[PDB]
């Protein structure tokens, strides 16, 4: 949902900074759902959607770290 | 909408469904399937549609069923299976069943007891650990039980198969829950499962235009269905 979109999105945020707070936030990640043919397409379609925001204007993710 | 994975097919092995042995029950966070067998009763919990989605922005082809994560569920958990004992245990061929959630979240199975009673299965709340539970409730006359103690078996009338259950309906209200039997000898008894007794007994023949014909012959083909008006406050029962 576009809650998990707006908390990989915040993560990423964090990754240009340090590492070991959003590697365990795709930790936490695998407390995902795990079936292959369409809810790991589920993480695709948010991954995309953040690949469609940063060529966009200023994206999504951007805010709390500049 | 269309839903996703919405049809599962449970095979309970060895063990053959009761006519009308399946029961569904709401609660806030779960829809709770209970399901009797011949042997054998059983408890699934599955989460509820307004559970399931957090978000008001899901396309609509990939809305699931509750049944998406069904084969999550531990079916071999004593908490959700239990094998009905041999004694007070089933009346044979009986199809009698009913279901229900208590107030406390557990799950109570009655069923027609070989005695003539009705047999309680009573499982602990799904999230509690607990042992199952079982009850029999019984007509005992006040005089049955202040005699119980000098007269042999034998001259105290045990329930004939005459008493037993042909429809079994619940309704719970407060912190109880009535039963209402409509047995082969053509009487509707209404029975409280807290305070373990018969509250009521109607002879339904009064309603018919008798022949004197129908009060030797079993009622096998009774039925009887609930209805509840909460605007009201009404209980209705169709027989």
């Amino acid at each position: 949902k576009t809650k998990h979109l707006k908390a990989a999105f915040l993560r990423y945020c964090r990754k240009d900074i340090l590492g070991a707070q959003s590697m365990v936030d795709s930790l936490f990640s695998d407390s995902d759902m795990e079936p292959d043919d369409e809810l790991d397409l589920a993480v695709n379609q948010i991954s995309v959607d953040l690949i469609d925001d940063y060529p966009a204007s200023d994206p999504r993710w951007a805010e709390s770290v500049p | 909408i269309n839903l996703v994975n919405n049809a599962v097919r449970l095979r309970i092995l060895n063990c053959s469904i009761l006519p009308g042995g399946v029961h569904i029950c709401e609660t806030p966070n779960n829809i709770v399937v209970l399901i009797l067998t011949n042997q054998t009763v059983h408890r699934l919990i599955l989460p509820h549609p307004s559970r399931m989605y957090r978000s008001e922005i899901i396309s609509d082809s990939h809305i699931q069923s509750i049944f998406t994560d069904i084969g999550k569920t531990n079916f071999h958990d004593p908490s959700n299976t239990y094998v009905i004992p041999a004694i007070p245990g089933r009346a044979p061929n009986t199809t009698a069943s009913t279901a229900w959630l208590s107030s406390d979240g557990e799950a109570l199975f009655a069923l027609p007891s070989i005695s003539g009673g009705i047999l309680v299965i009573k499982m602990p709340p799904h999230d509690m650990e607990g042992l199952v539970t079982i009850a029999e409730l019984k007509q005992s006359s006040v005089m049955q039980r202040l005699l119980t103690g000098w007269m042999p078996s034998s001259i105290r009338g045990d329930q004939g198969p005459a008493h037993l259950p042909v429809s079994l309906a619940v309704h719970t209200l407060d912190h109880d829950s009535y039963l209402f039997a409509l047995c082969q000898d053509h009487k509707l008894r209404m029975w409280s499962y807290k305070d373990q007794m018969c509250l009521m007994v109607a002879d339904m023949l009064e309603y018919v235009p008798v022949s004197k014909d129908i009060r030797q012959t079993a009622g096998t083909g009774h039925k009887l269905r609930l209805a509840f008006s909460e605007t009201l406050g009404i209980l209705y029962l169709g027989v």
